[PDB]
C-alpha cells in the first residue's frame, strides 16, 4: 500500500503527469477495464495496492486531473484509459493558473481546496498511510507553477508527516517562450523549494536536446519525452514498490541522499541513458548502464558532471545484478574521479536491485546526484529575471497577482544564498 | 534433545537464517513441509532435531525459529515459499514498517511495537521447548533493521534471560565498500552498545569472504544465496558437533568459555576449514594437516587478516567426517613446529579441539563439494580489532562531517553516544591490543 | 569588532529531580578558577576529567541575583546607550532555565529598567514583545491582543542584511513600569509551553522576550533593544517514551539543536555560508551572530553524570560560541 497520490497539473503536466499516470497504468498492464489484465500476481498486488479496486476489480488510479482549462482534462479523458479513472476521482478548476504562478496561485486556490479536500480525504482513507505524493506540472509554465505554489503549501501542510516529492519541468534556460513565463515559475519554484521536501526537475531544453539528439528524430515529441520522463519515474515506483533482491526504502534512501536533511533536494537522473538509436538498438552490459549514467549525457538535465558535484549518486538497478557486477560498477565510480566521488563519504553511491527486471530491458538504473552547473544556471535565469526587473515589465500584472516585490526579491535572495552553496557542492568532491 | 531457535534480523538476517533452516530440514531429510516423508527425526527428536524443529502435531516437525523484519518484503517471501508451509504462522512474523536503515529510528520506532509480539512468540516457544543451549542471532549491521532491532533485542534479551547464551552472526561491512552512508553510523552505533551486553559478536568480511569465496569459486560472483550457503554449512557443522557427539564432542559454549580467556574478548575470531569452494572441495581430499594448513592461510580466512599479525592465544578445531587423533597430532606437530602460527605466551596449549563422527554438514544444493573433515578455529588477534577500526575511521570521518546528525537527532540519539562508540572502539582496540600482546 | 560574545556557565545545585535521580555531581565548579570540570571518565571511569575555563563560572551555590547583577546590569547600560543586546539561556531545565525564569528574572527586569532610565531622566518610552517559536512557527504571547501567533513573517531590512524586520508584532510602549507588568503577567501565560513527563515544565518553544527603549535627550535620539531568549529543549524521545506526537515535536527541535550545532560549527569555521535561514531563530538571531548586537550566553549544566550527552554538548557549544567574533557596537544614536 502506502499509495502516493499522483497529480497532473499545469498544461505541461496536464500532459506530462497524465502521461506518467497513464504509462504507469500501462505498467500496470491492467486492462482498461481496471481489472488486471496482467497475469502477474506480483504486479497485480503492487498495482492493486496502488489503485483502489473498483467493483469489477477496476483499478482506481491515484491521480487528480487539473486543468489549466477544462478542455485539457477533456483531452485527457478523451485520451486513453479515460475509463480507468472514475470521473469522480478527478476534478479540475476551469480557470487553472492561467499560466500565472501568482495569478493562478490566488485564483486556483479556492478551487484547489475543494478539489484537494475531497480527493485527499478519499486518498487518506484509501491507504493507511501514503508514502507521499507526487506532483506533475510545469513550474516553468505559468500554471504548474501557479497551481503548485498554492497547492504545495497546504498540501504539504496537511501532513508534515508525509514526505512529498514534486515534479515540474524547469523552463529551458536556452530559450523561453516569454521572459515572463519562467518568471511565473521562478517565484513558484522559489517558494516551492523550501515548501517541498523533494523536488525533481529536468531542464526542458536539455531533455529536448538529448531526447531529440538521441532520437535523431526531427524533434522530440512532447508526449514522448513525457513518456520518457514518466518511464523514469515509473521505475522508481515500480522498483521500490516491487520486491527487490536489494530494495531500499524511500525513507532511508531519501534521508541518505542528503548527507543530512538540510539538503533540500537532489536532482533526478535516469538510466540507462542512451541515444534513441543507441539505446534502442543497443543492449546494456552490466557495466554499460553505469557508464552511460556516469557521462554527462546521462543526466536528463544538461550539466557537466565535473561542473556539478554529486552529493551522492544513487542508482536503482532493476533485476538481479551479479555481485561482481556490483563490484565493478562501484569500483569504477570511485576510480573515475576523486572529485566526482565525495571525498567525505566513501560508498557515496548506494544501489538497490529490483527483484524483477523492468518490463523491457533486464537492467535499469536511476541516477541520483545534483548538477552544480544546472542549479547555478537556473539562478542565472533569476538574474535574467532581475534584469527584467530593471525593465520592471508587468509589475502591474504581478500587482494583480498580488505578490509583493519583496517576495520576488527574497525569492531570488534565498535562491542566491542557496546557489552559492550549489557551487560549493561542486567544490566539495 | 535441546532445541535452539534462530532469530533473523533485517532482510539479511532472515535470508541467512532461511538458508540455515532449510539446510537443517534437508540434512534431517525432513521434508520442507515440516513432516518428513522420511522417518521421524534422528533419535526421535535428536538434540539436532529438537533445535531445528520439534515433533509435535504429533508427527509434524516445526522448526524452532523466529523471523523478524520491519519490512514486510522479505518475510512475505517466506510466506510464499514451500518452507512456509512447514513454518506455522506463529513462527514467522513480518513487520509493516521497514527500518529504513536507521538503527536508532528503526530501533526505536519499530522495536517498541514488534518486541512485545516477538517476545511473547519466542516466550511461548521457549516455555514449551526444553530450552536452548543457546540461540543464534542474525541481522545486518548495515541494515537499519538489524541495527535498530538488534540494539533493542540485545538489552531485553540480556536482561530477561540472563543465563541463556547469546550468539550473534552479524554482517560486517566490507572495508571495500559500504552500501550506505548510514551503514557506518548504524554499524558502529548499534554494535558497540549491544556487543557489551552480548557475550560475543560476530562480524563478516563481506569483501574478504565474498572475495575469498568467490575466488575459491573461481566464479565471477557467488550468489548471495550461495554466499549464505557457505555460512549455513559451517553453522550446521557447528550444530552437528554439539548436537551429535563427534570423535570429540564438547560443550560448545563450555569449550568456548575455555576458548575465550576473557569475557573481554567477546569472541575469538572463528574460521572454518578447509576453505572449501566447490572447486576447492573438488581439488583435494583434505588432510588433517591440509585442512589446518589451508585454514591457516588467510585465503581460508573468511575475514581478510594477517594471521601472522595477530597472535594466536589459542585456537579451536572442529572435526568432521572420520578423523583420528593421531592425524590430529600429526597436524598438531605440523602446526606447532610451524613458526608461522604464533602462539601467545599465555596459552602454551593449542588445546582443545573436537572431532565429529559425522562428515561435515553441507548446505543443501551446496555449491562446494563435500570435504572429508570440517574444522573451525578461533583465534584472537589485534588485527581483527583493526578491521573494526578500519570501518571505524570512515564512520569517524562521518562523525567529523557531523552530517546526518539530524536524522539521529530525530531519534534523539546523541553524538556523544557515537563518540562513545568510537571511544569504546578505541578502548576496545586498546584492550584487544593488550590481550593481543603475548 | 565588538566585545567577544560573552559566555558564562552555571552549574545547578543538584536538582531535587536529580536527587530522585540520585544523579551524582560529576560537575565541579571552581568559581575562583572560573573553572568547571566534568568527570568524563573518558573511556576510563570519570576519574577522567575535562576542564574548561570560562568567562564567568557559577557553581550551584551561585545566587541568582548575583548572576544577574553580574550579567544584566552591564547589558542594561548598553540598552540605554542604544545597544542592541541579547542574552540566551541554554542547557538543562534542572539547571535552571526554569530556576532562572521563575525567579526575576523578567519581572525584576522591567522595574530596574524604568528606575535606571528615569534616574537617567531621559525622556523615554518602553515597548515589550513576547513570542514563542514552536515547531518552526511563530506565536505571539505578548499580545493576547495579538493572536496566539503574532502575524509572523520576517524580511530583510536593507539597512542590515542580517538586520531583519518582523512585521506585525507590536510592542506597546508605556512610560510607566506598571503598565509593563500588567502586560508581563499576561504575556507569561501565552508564553508557557508544554510540560514534560520528565520535568514538570519544559519549554516546548523557544521564548523570545524583547524590550525596546526609545530615548530622547537635549537633541540626541537613541534606541536600545534587549532580547531575553529562553531555549527550548528536547529530551530523547526514546527515553521519554512520550506520545509519538510529543516525540516528534521533541525530535524536531532536538534535530534543530543539531542544526544549531551545525551553524555554530560554521561560525567557528568562519566558513563562507552561515545557515541562519535554516531556522527562523537563527535568521532572527542572524545579525546578532558575532554581529553588531552585544550578545551573552548563559549555559546551564547538570552535575549529574547521567546525562553525558548534554554535558558533552554544552562543553562543545561553549567552545564554539567563543570562536564567533561578537561585535557588539553601542548602537548609540543621536
Ligand atoms: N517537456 C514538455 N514541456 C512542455 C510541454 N508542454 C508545455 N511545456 C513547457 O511547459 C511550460 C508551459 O507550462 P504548461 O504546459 O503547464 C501551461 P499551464 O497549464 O501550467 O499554465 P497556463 O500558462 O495558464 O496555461 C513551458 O515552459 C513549455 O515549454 C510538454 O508536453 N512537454
Ligand atoms: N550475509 C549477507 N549479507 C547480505 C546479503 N545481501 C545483502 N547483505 C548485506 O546486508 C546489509 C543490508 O542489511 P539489510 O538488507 O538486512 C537491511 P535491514 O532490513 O536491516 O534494514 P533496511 O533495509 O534499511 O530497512 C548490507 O551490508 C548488505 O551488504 C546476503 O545475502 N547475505
Ligand atoms: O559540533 C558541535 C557538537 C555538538 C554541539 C551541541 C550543542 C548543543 C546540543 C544540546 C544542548 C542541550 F540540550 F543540552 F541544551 C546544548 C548544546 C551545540 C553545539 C554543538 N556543536
Ligand atoms: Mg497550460
Amino acid at each position: 500500500m502506502r499509495e502516493i497520490v499522483h497529480i497532473q497539473a499545469g498544461q505541461c503536466g496536464n500532459q506530462i503527469g497524465a502521461k506518467f499516470w497513464e504509462v504507469i497504468s500501462d505498467e500496470h498492464g491492467i486492462d482498461p477495464t481496471g481489472s488486471y489484465h496482467g497475469d502477474s500476481d506480483l504486479q497485480l498486488e503492487r498495482i492493486n495496492v496502488y489503485y483502489n479496486e473498483a467493483a469489477g476489480n477496476k483499478y482506481v488510479p491515484r491521480a487528480i486531473l487539473v486543468d489549466l482549462e477544462p478542455g485539457t482534462m477533456d483531452s485527457v479523458r478523451s485520451g486513453p484509459f479515460g475509463q480507468i479513472f472514475r470521473p469522480d476521482n478527478f476534478v479540475f478548476g476551469q480557470s487553472g493558473a492561467g499560466n500565472n504562478w501568482a495569478k493562478g496561485h490566488y485564483t486556483e486556490g479556492a478551487e484547489l481546496v475543494d478539489s484537494v479536500l475531497d480527493v485527499v480525504r478519499k486518498e487518506s482513507e484509501s491507504c493507511d498511510c501514503l508514502q507521499g505524493f507526487q506532483l506533475t506540472h510545469s513550474l516553468g509554465g505559468g500554471t504548474g507553477s501557479g497551481m503548485g505554489t498554492l497547492l504545495i503549501s497546504k498540501i504539504r501542510e496537511e501532513y508534515p508527516d508525509r514526505i512529498m516529492n514534486t515534479f515540474s519541468v524547469v523552463p529551458s534556460p536556452k530559450v523561453s517562450d516569454t521572459v515572463v513565463e519562467p518568471y511565473n515559475a521562478t517565484l513558484s519554484v522559489h517558494q516551492l523549494v523550501e515548501n517541498t521536501d523533494e523536488t525533481y526537475c529536468i531542464d526542458n531544453e536539455a531533455l529536448y536536446d538529448i531526447c531529440f539528439r538521441t532520437l535523431k528524430l526531427t524533434t522530440p515529441t512532447y508526449g514522448d519525452l513525457n513518456h520518457l520522463v514518466s518511464a523514469t519515474m515509473s521505475g522508481v515506483t515500480t522498483c521500490l514498490r516491487f520486491p527487490g533482491q536489494l530494495n531500499a526504502d524511500l525513507r532511508k534512501l531519501a534521508v541518505n541522499m542528503v548527507p543530512f536533511p538540510r539538503l533540500h533536494f537532489f536532482m533526478p537522473g535516469f538510466a540507462p541513458l542512451t541515444s534513441r538509436g543507441s539505446q534502442q538498438y543497443r543492449a546494456l552490459t552490466v557495466p554499460e548502464l553505469t557508464q552511460q549514467m556516469f557521462d554527462a549525457k546521462n543526466m536528463m538535465a544538461a550539466c557537466d558532471p565535473r561542473h556539478g558535484r554529486y552529493l551522492t549518486v544513487a542508482a536503482v538497478f532493476r533485476g538481479r545484478m551479479s555481485m561482481k557486477e556490483v563490484d565493478e560498477q562501484m569500483l569504477n565510480v570511485q576510480n573515475k574521479n576523486s572529485s566526482y566521488f565525495v571525498e567525505w563519504i566513501p560508498n557515496n553511491v548506494k544501489t538497490a536491485v529490483c527483484d524483477i527486471p523492468p518490463r523491457g530491458l533486464k537492467m535499469s538504473a536511476t541516477f541520483i546526484g545534483n548538477s552544480t552547473a544546472i542549479q547555478e544556471l537556473f539562478k542565472r535565469i533569476s538574474e535574467q529575471f532581475t534584469a527584467m526587473f530593471r525593465r520592471k515589465a508587468f509589475l502591474h500584472w504581478y500587482t494583480g497577482e498580488g505578490m509583493d516585490e519583496m517576495e520576488f526579491t527574497e525569492a531570488e535572495s534565498n535562491m542566491n544564498d542557496l546557489v552559492s552553496e550549489y557551487q560549493q557542492y561542486q567544490d566539495a568532491t | 534433545m535441546r532445541e535452539c531457535i534462530s532469530i533473523h534480523v533485517g532482510q539479511a538476517g532472515v535470508q541467512i537464517g532461511n538458508a540455515c533452516w532449510e539446510l537443517y530440514c534437508l540434512e534431517h531429510g525432513i521434508q520442507p513441509d515440516g513432516q518428513m516423508p522420511s522417518d521421524k527425526t534422528i533419535g526421535g527428536g535428536d538434540d539436532s532435531f529438537n533445535t531445528f524443529f520439534s515433533e509435535t502435531g504429533a508427527g509434524k516437525h516445526v522448526p524452532r525459529a523466529v523471523f523478524v523484519d520491519l519490512e514486510p518484503t522479505v518475510i512475505d517471501e517466506v510466506r510464499t515459499g514451500t518452507y512456509r508451509q512447514l513454518f506455522h504462522p506463529e513462527q514467522l512474523i513480518t513487520g509493516k514498517e521497514d527500518a529504513a536503515n536507521n538503527y536508532a529510528r528503526g530501533h526505536y520506532t519499530i522495536g517498541k511495537e514488534i518486541i512485545d509480539l516477538v517476545l511473547d512468540r519466542i516466550r511461548k516457544l521457549a516455555d514449551q521447548c526444553t530450552g536452548l543451549q543457546g540461540f543464534l542471532v542474525f541481522h545486518s549491521f548495515g541494515g537499519g533493521t538489524g541495527s535498530g532491532f538488534t540494539s533493542l533485542l540485545m538489552e531485553r534479551l540480556s536482561v530477561d534471560y540472563g543465563k541463556k547464551s547469546k550468539l550473534e552472526f552479524s554482517i560486517y561491512p566490507a572495508p571495500q565498500v559500504s552500501t550506505a552512508v548510514v551503514e557506518p553510523y548504524n554499524s558502529i552505533l548499534t554494535t558497540h552498545t549491544t556487543l557489551e551486553h552480548s557475550d560475543c559478536a560476530f562480524m563478516v568480511d563481506n569483501e574478504a569472504i565474498y572475495d575469498i569465496c568467490r575466488r575459491n569459486l573461481d566464479i565471477e560472483r557467488p550468489t548471495y544465496t550461495n554466499l549464505n550457503r557457505l555460512i549455513s554449512q559451517i553453522v550446521s557443522s557447528i550444530t552437528a558437533s554439539l548436537r551429535f557427539d563427534g570423535a570429540l564432542n564438547v560443550d560448545l559454549t563450555e569449550f568456548q568459555t575455555n576458548l575465550v580467556p576473557y569475557p573481554r574478548i567477546h569472541f575469538p575470531l572463528a574460521t572454518y576449514a578447509p576453505v572449501i569452494s566447490a572447486e576447492k572441495a573438488y581439488h583435494e581430499q583434505l588432510s588433517v594437516a591440509e585442512i589446518t594448513n589451508a585454514c591457516f592461510e588467510p585465503a581460508n580466512q573468511m575475514v581478510k587478516c594477517d594471521p601472522r599479525h595477530g597472535k594466536y592465544m589459542a585456537c579451536c578445531l572442529l572435526y568432521r567426517g572420520d578423523v583420528v587423533p593421531k592425524d590430529v597430532n600429526a597436524a598438531i606437530a605440523t602446526i606447532k613446529t610451524k613458526r608461522s602460527i604464533q602462539f601467545v605466551d599465555w596459552c602454551p596449549t593449542g588445546f582443545k579441539v573436537g572431532i565429529n563422527y559425522q562428515p561435515p554438514t553441507v548446505v543443501p544444493g551446496g555449491d562446494l563439494a563435500k570435504v572429508q573433515r570440517a574444522v573451525c578455529m578461533l583465534s584472537n588477534t589485534t588485527a581483527i580489532a583493526e578491521a573494526w577500526a578500519r570501518l571505524d575511521h570512515k564512520f569517524d570521518l562521518m562523525y567529523a562531517k557531523r552530517a546526518f546528525v539530524h536524522w539521529y537527532v530525530g531519534e534523539g540519539m546523541e553524538e556523544g553516544e557515537f563518540s562513545e562508540a568510537r571511544e569504546d572502539m578505541a578502548a576496545l582496540e586498546k584492550d584487544y591490543e593488550e590481550v593481543g600482546v603475548d | 569588532k565588538g566585545k567577544n560574545i560573552q559566555v558564562v556557565v552555571r552549574c545547578r545545585p543538584f536538582n531535587l529531580a536529580e536527587r530522585k535521580a540520585s544523579a551524582h555531581s560529576i560537575v565541579e565548579c571552581d568559581p575562583v578558577r572560573k573553572e568547571v570540570s566534568v568527570r568524563t571518565g573518558g573511556l576510563a571511569d570519570k576519574s577522567s576529567r575535562k576542564t574548561y575555563t570560562f568567562d564567568m563560572v557559577f557553581g550551584a551555590s551561585t545566587k541568582q541575583i548575583d548572576v544577574y547583577r553580574s550579567v544584566v546590569c552591564p547589558i542594561l547600560d548598553e540598552v540605554i546607550m542604544g545597544y542592541n543586546c541579547t542574552i540566551f539561556a541554554y542547557g538543562q531545565t534542572g539547571t535552571g532555565k526554569t530556576f532562572t525564569m521563575e525567579g526575576g528574572i523578567i519581572p525584576r527586569t522591567l522595574h530596574q529598567i524604568f528606575e535606571k532610565l528615569t534616574d537617567n531622566g531621559t525622556e523615554f518610552s518602553v515597548k515589550v514583545s513576547l513570542l514563542e517559536i514552536y515547531n518552526e512557527e511563530l506565536f505571539d504571547l505578548l499580545n493576547p491582543s495579538s493572536d496566539v501567533s503574532e502575524r509572523l513573517q520576517m524580511f530583510d531590512d536593507p539597512r542590515n542584511k542580517r538586520g531583519v524586520i518582523i512585521k506585525g508584532l507590536e510592542e506597546i510602549t508605556v512610560h510607566n513600569k506598571d503598565e509593563v507588568y500588567q502586560i508581563l503577567e499576561k504575556g507569561a501565560a501565552k508564553r508557557t509551553t508544554a510540560a514534560t513527563l520528565m520535568n514538570a515544565y519544559s519549554s516546548r518553544s523557544h521564548s523570545v522576550f524583547s524590550v525596546t527603549i526609545h530615548m530622547k535627550e537635549t537633541e540626541l535620539v537613541k534606541i536600545g533593544k534587549l532580547n531575553l531568549v529562553d531555549l527550548a529543549g528536547s529530551e530523547n524521545i526514546g527515553r521519554s517514551g512520550a506520545v509519538d506526537k510529543r516525540a516528534r515535536e521533541a525530535g524536531n527541535i532536538n534535530q534543530s539543536l543539531l542544526t544549531l550545532g551545525r551553524v555554530i560549527t560554521a561560525l567557528v569555521e568562519r566558513t563562507p555560508h552561515v545557515p541562519y535561514r535554516e531556522s527562523k531563530l537563527t535568521r532572527i538571531l542572524q545579525d546578532s551572530l558575532g554581529g553588531r548586537t552585544r550578545t551573552s550566553i548563559i549555559a546551564t549544566i547538570s552535575p549529574a553524570s547521567l546525562n553525558l550527552e548534554e554535558t558533552l554538548s554544552t562543553l562543545e557549544y561553549a567552545h564554539r560560541a567563543k570562536n564567533i567574533l561578537n561585535k557588539p557596537e553601542v548602537n548609540q544614536k543621536l
